[PDB]
């Protein structure tokens, strides 16, 4: 292979791997922030569905 | 002149005309927390695949 081919192929390889490395560091930072704060789509541990609540007038009024 | 109610009448659900206002917050609930954001957008492929150490897909 030519030095041109090896050179520019090395540049493409280095671009792809540097971009994957930056995305891995961002993935770690996103995971840390979403576990700490809990406002992302991840770490959403379930709560009680409020569709289960009965809203009818009950037997006694004070409720 | 009073008539005794028939079997079934004193258990009817009746409508009441009131002048007092309807209670707007009878449970005295405070402001609800704002929800988490929904997901939006089109689903693009993963940038350079799985990014698991060397797996290029
Ligand atoms: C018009 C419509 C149709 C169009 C058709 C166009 C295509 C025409 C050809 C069709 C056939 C295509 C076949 C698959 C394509 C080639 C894939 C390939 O070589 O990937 C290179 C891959 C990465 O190299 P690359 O230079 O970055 O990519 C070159 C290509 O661009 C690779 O491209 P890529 O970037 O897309 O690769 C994706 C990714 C690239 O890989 C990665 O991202 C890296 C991770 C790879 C796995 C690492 C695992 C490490 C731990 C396990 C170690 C295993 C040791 C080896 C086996 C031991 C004995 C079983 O691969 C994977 O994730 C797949 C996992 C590996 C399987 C590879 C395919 C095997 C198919 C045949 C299996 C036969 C048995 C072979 C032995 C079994 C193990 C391979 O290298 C390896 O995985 C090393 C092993 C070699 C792979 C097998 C070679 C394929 C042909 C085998 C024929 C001889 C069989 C001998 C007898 C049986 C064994 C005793």
């Amino acid at each position: 292979d030519a030095p041109e081919k090896n050179y520019e192929r090395t540049m493409a390889i280095l671009q792809i791997e540097s971009e994957k490395a930056e995305l891995r560091l961002k993935e770690l930072e996103v995971r840390r922030l979403m576990r700490a704060k809990g406002d992302g789509p991840w770490f959403q541990y379930p709560t009680i569905d409020k569709a289960l609540i009965d809203h009818s007038p009950k037997a006694t009024p004070d409720n | 002149g009073w008539v005794r109610p028939d079997l079934g009448e004193l258990s009817k659900v009746t409508k009441v005309k009131t002048d007092r206002p309807l209670p707007e917050n009878p449970y005295h609930s405070r402001a609800r927390p704002e929800p988490n954001p929904e997901v939006e957008g089109d689903l693009k492929p993963a940038r350079h695949g799985s990014r698991l150490f060397f797996w290029t897909m």
